[PDB]
RNA sequence: GGUUCGAAGACGAUCAGAUACCGUCGUAGUUCCGACCAUAAACGAUGCCGACUGGCGAUGCGGCGGCGUUAUUCCCAUGACCCGCCGGGCAGCUUCCGGGAAACCAAAGUCUUUGGGUUCCGGGGGGAGUAUGGUUGCAAAGCUGAAACUUAAAGGAAUUGA
RNA sequence: CACAUGUUCC
């Protein structure tokens, strides 16, 4: 189902986020 | 709304000649559809032609023959000069055999066959073949 | 036809529609026959006119004298109620009847024994008798069909508003038609009224067959 | 097209100047950027040394070894 | 060889009472039988075989492959059909591509252009043609141009004699039996879209099946 | 593949309504997509009414009824077998079946 | 159809609807023509001549044929002008 | 647990249509008439057939039968369709005749009638089916 | 403020595994108000205005006239039915109008017989609604929005078997 | 009330 492929790449964006803040 | 007078002029009576009416009621009438009816008066594509005068947007009531399978309209209205009227014909009309290229000039509505001879084109209108 | 001196609408006819119920349509009405409609009587019935009943059979029997063979002109009723009246017509103006059961590919198949080619054809309504008229468009034909004020005219040449409903109505209408083919060719004079009667042409129930025998014995 | 009148010339081309950036070979011949990651940078033939010697196995059914090199 | 006649106007053939095949076309009775254009205008009427497609259908057991063959018939006067046949092997699909092939001739127009000295070069108007997605025009062309048109097409359009011929197509034109057929519905416009030069009333010959009645019901049932 | 003219649905104006609960599960369905079975139930069907004839209070007493308007959604539905599966050309017949018996 | 000197090239003339006046197609399998016998004024029998018509196919599967028909026989005087 | 097929009921039919007057009404009677009529490859065969026939004659002994040509029936069809009745019922002395069909006979050639009876209008113009 | 129901979570059965479907609870929520966000298969997967083109049986608004029935019985006049019609309001059946690749559509028709007016939006499938930049929001996230690279396919309609 | 999966090319 198409519904979580969507999701699993939000899931991406938020860790990818969050190592911006760390360097 | 109403945008054209003319080109919903020819789509009601195109609407009716693949159906094969014989009387139809056109909304509007105006000083260039009432001379624009006659040049298919010396041309014989459509029969004589009656309107009702009046003090509102006339309503013009045209006998219906077989001899105009389809009079279309172009819009908007394109300027042409002698440099082109052989132009165009290569993609709108079927051939010189017949069909008709109609234009606006100072000289009135008229055909390119004959703005030929009187040498001025200009404003266009459409095309009846 | 048209304003002629021999062709008007006659007494001795007014008699026979009137008490058959022939000018009686039906609750509903088709877009065609704007023109062949008077009036609407109570009780939701509309009126069929007589003087396009009699103008519309001169144009249908114009084209069957103008076929001056009768041998291939075909005669169809699928409806028991006009099963009677074609059936001996054939015999009499020399048609070739279709009588119920037609069976489909009887126009394009050339290798079925009922292979016909005729040149007019008869049909006592068009709902029953549909698939005659769809190999009407296949090859070029010719029909007359009894219309009501109901039925449809979907590939349909001639047709002639009157009551395809009543028994007493149906019977008229083939008697009538056949007195009057008989007068244009020159067989049949027009003075005198034809001695057979119009009786021979009504479909009867098999319910009065064995009821009308009992009164023979 | 959509809008037809006998002035509308901006309305036209303009509605026609960015998705012309859609169309892959107006793209791709416009913007530099693959000009760039063209490792010919706009040649056709190119010298080159090789390093080592790359066995490239091959594809659904049609398989087979292919004799690539690294360059 | 010997052939027996089933269809009405079949035997008005063998009768030697009518002239040419166009009388049957002026009243546009359908015709079952192939041997008429053979008895009219069979002498240069060339046969050819467009392709051969092997179409299928998935059956419960194995397999089931049936052919189909493509036709352009005609002589170079006028005279073009095609013919469409699915059957089991290649030699029946080709003959039935044959032999109905007879069966749906139409006649093209051939006009002039421009001046009207010398023969009917091209089509009179412009006229297209609609079946399926594909779409083919037939245009005007100037005189001693030639059938300018993809090569299946070319050769359907020298196949009636029409010389000078310009096209304009949109569709999936891979597909040419979409794309043969397009013309054909094109030239057969031809006798349908009314002419200035048309404007005349016809007046109205009488039917051969009036006019030879009395024939029609002596020499057979 | 676009199987109805109106899917499922018996609204052509509204745009949205209000939902429905279901009968045999809890299936939220709007009011004009479910079907809507009203159906008559008499309180025994076959075997007290030649009971409480022996045992009722006055001559011929008249049995009181019930009127439950059940609310089956589609898998609701076919699950109790009452709506049938149908041909593409009888789809269309939206004709009820007849009160025979 | 004629060339530049005079002569008819055309192999032949399609026919006419009287109807929607408009030509026939060479597979127009549905066309007819209505063929009208003559009604002599005093004697009331057939002649030996028709007033021939013609009808498309295309009127036919609409189903305005009759009401055609009835009107191209009112200007040839077939149908009754009082009507 | 008999049903007769297409080969037996071909056989049958055709034996009755043409030889119509040598068949009698038990089996056995005219089992032994298609012995002669027709070339029966076996015992079992002729006796098929024959139940068949007899098993329609007691249709026929009923009334008419649909699938079948018989000169006698079709004359005695010819009979009945050719029967006269008495003098008609189209022309009659008391005929209904609705309000609303005189005006259009008033303005027609023959406005008034002989044999003719204006009936009363029916009041209360509700003639539909109630919907649903 | 929490009646009921019910994310998360817990417990009892099935499972080889349930962190699921079943049942017992149960937090945020579901109810109201004031501030946020602007996403939906927000669908009629079908933008808005306007001329024309099959009928047919309906329903709703307002208006016109009319046998008649029923109440204010005490009629003029009002209501409720019945008959039609008028402008459009959601609509429905039929179909060789016509269109389309077909499913289907009186519009998805008036389209190679190509132009009534206008807005938004797509250019083979992925990468990717991703990086980056800007911007709104407390946050979740929304709007705009790539490239390198990869692929001879991806896809829609329809027939027959399974 | 359960039923999960049948290694690639043809």
């Amino acid at each position: 189902r198409a519904k979580w492929r969507k999701k699993r790449m939000r899931r991406l964006k938020r860790k990818r986020r969050k190592m911006r803040q760390r360097s | 709304v109403r945008m054209n007078v003319l080109a919903d002029a020819l789509k009601s009576i195109n609407n009716a000649e693949k159906r094969g009416k014989r009387q139809v009621l056109i909304r509007p009438c105006s000083k260039v559809i009432v001379r624009f009816l006659t040049v298919m008066m010396k041309h014989g594509y459509i029969g004589e032609f009656e309107i009702i005068d009046d003090h509102r947007a006339g309503k013009i009531v045209v006998n219906l023959t077989g001899r105009l399978n389809k009079c279309g309209v172009i819009s908007p209205r394109f300027d042409v000069q002698l440099k082109d009227l052989e132009k165009w014909q290569n993609n709108l009309l079927p051939s010189r055999q017949f069909g008709f290229i109609v234009l606006t000039t100072s000289a009135g509505i008229m055909d390119h066959e004959e703005a030929r001879r009187k040498h001025t084109g200009g404003k266009i209108l459409g095309f009846f073949f | 036809s048209g304003a002629l001196d021999v062709l008007q609408m006659k007494e001795e006819d007014v008699l026979k529609f009137l008490a058959a119920g022939t000018h009686l349509g039906g609750t509903n009405l088709d877009f065609q026959m704007e023109q062949y409609i008077y009036k609407r009587k109570s009780d939701g019935i509309y009126i069929i006119n007589l003087k396009r009943t009699w103008e519309k059979l001169l144009l249908a029997a114009r084209a069957i004298v103008a076929i001056e063979n009768p041998a291939d002109v075909s005669v169809i009723s699928s409806r028991n109620t006009g099963q009677r009246a074609v059936l001996k017509f054939a015999a009499a103006t020399g048609a070739t009847p279709i009588a119920g059961r037609f069976t489909p590919g009887t126009f394009t198949n050339q290798i079925q024994t009922a292979f016909r080619e005729p040149r007019l054809l008869v049909v006592t309504d068009p709902r029953a008798d549909h698939q005659p008229l769809t190999e009407a468009s296949y090859v070029n034909l010719p029909t007359i069909a009894l219309c009501n004020t109901d039925s449809p005219l979907r590939y349909v040449d001639i047709a002639i508003p009157c009551n395809n409903k009543g028994a007493h109505s149906v019977g008229l209408m083939w008697w009538m038609l056949a007195r009057e083919v008989l007068r244009m060719r020159g067989t049949i004079s027009r003075e005198h009224p034809w001695e057979v009667m119009p009786d021979l042409y009504f479909y009867r129930d098999p319910e009065e067959i064995e009821k009308e025998e009992q009164a023979a014995a | 097209g959509k809008c037809r009148g006998l002035r509308t010339a901006r309305k036209l081309r303009s509605h026609r100047r960015d998705q012309k950036w859609h169309d892959k070979q107006y793209k791709k011949a416009h913007l530099g950027t693959a000009l760039k990651a063209n490792p010919f940078g706009g040649a056709s033939h190119a010298k080159g040394i090789v390093l080592e010697k790359v066995g490239v196995e091959a594809k659904q059914p049609n398989s087979a070894i292919r004799k690539c090199v690294r360059v | 060889k010997e052939w027996l006649p089933v269809t009405k106007l079949g035997r008005l053939v063998k009768d030697m009472k009518i002239k040419s095949l166009e009388e049957i076309y002026l009243f546009s009775l359908p015709i079952k039988e192939s041997e008429i254009i053979d008895f009219f205008l069979g002498a240069s009427l060339k046969d050819e075989v467009l392709k051969i497609m092997p179409v299928q259908k998935q059956t419960r057991a194995g397999q089931r492959t049936r052919f189909k063959a493509f036709v352009a018939i005609g002589d170079y006067n006028g005279h073009v059909g095609l013919g469409v046949k699915c059957s089991k092997e290649v030699a029946t699909a080709i003959r039935g591509a044959i032999i109905l092939a007879k069966l749906s001739i139409v006649p093209v127009r051939r006009g002039y252009w421009g001046n009207k000295i010398g023969k009917p070069h091209t089509v009179p108007c412009k006229v297209t043609g609609r079946c399926g997605s594909v779409l083919v025009r037939l245009i005007p062309a100037p005189r001693g141009t030639g059938i300018v048109s993809a090569p299946v097409p070319k050769k359907l359009l020298m196949m009636a004699g029409i010389d000078d011929c310009y096209t304009s197509a949109r569709g999936c034109t891979a597909t040419l039996g979409n794309f043969a057929k397009a013309t054909f519905d094109a030239i057969s416009k031809t006798y349908s879209y009314l002419t200035p030069d048309l404007w005349k009333e016809t007046v109205f010959t009488k039917s051969p099946y009036q006019e030879f009645t009395d024939h029609l019901v002596k020499t057979h049932t | 593949t676009k199987k109805r003219r109106n899917n499922g649905r018996a609204k052509k104006g509204r745009g949205h309504v209000q939902p429905i609960r279901c009968t045999n599960c809890a299936r939220c369905v709007p009011k004009d997509k479910a079907i809507k079975k009203f159906v008559i139930r008499n309180i025994v069907e076959a075997a007290a009414v030649r009971d409480i004839s022996e045992a009722s209070v006055f001559d011929a007493y008249v049995l009181p009824k019930l009127y439950v308007k059940l609310h089956y959604c589609v898998s609701c539905a076919i699950h109790s077998k009452v709506v049938r599966n149908r041909s593409r050309e009888a789809r269309k017949d939206r004709t009820p079946p007849p009160r025979f018996r | 159809m004629q060339n530049d000197a005079g002569e008819f090239v055309d192999l032949y003339v399609p026919r006419k609807c009287s109807a929607s006046n408009r030509i026939i197609g060479a597979k127009d399998h549905a066309s007819i023509q209505m063929n009208v016998a003559e009604v002599d004024k005093v004697t009331g029998r057939f002649n030996g001549q028709f007033k021939t018509y013609a009808i498309c196919g295309a009127i036919r599967r609409m189903g305005e044929s009759d009401d055609s028909i009835l009107r191209l026989a009112k200007a040839d005087g077939i149908v009754s002008k009082n009507f | 647990g008999r049903v007769r097929t297409k080969t037996v009921k071909k056989a049958a039919r055709v034996i009755i249509e043409k030889y119509y007057t040598r068949l009698g009404n038990d089996f056995h009677t005219n089992k032994r008439v298609c012995e002669e009529i027709a070339i029966i490859p076996s015992k079992k065969l002729r006796n098929k057939i024959a139940g068949y026939v007899t098993h329609l004659m007691k249709r026929i002994q009923r009334g008419p039968v649909r699938g079948i040509s018989i000169k006698l029936q079709e004359e005695e069809r010819e009979r009945r369709d050719n029967y006269v009745p008495e003098v008609s019922a189209l022309d009659q002395e008391i005929i209904e005749v609705d309000p609303d069909t005189k005006e259009m006979l008033k303005l027609l050639d023959f406005g008034s009638l002989s044999n003719l009876q204006v009936t009363q209008p029916t009041v209360g113009m509700n003639f539909k089916t109630p919907r649903g």
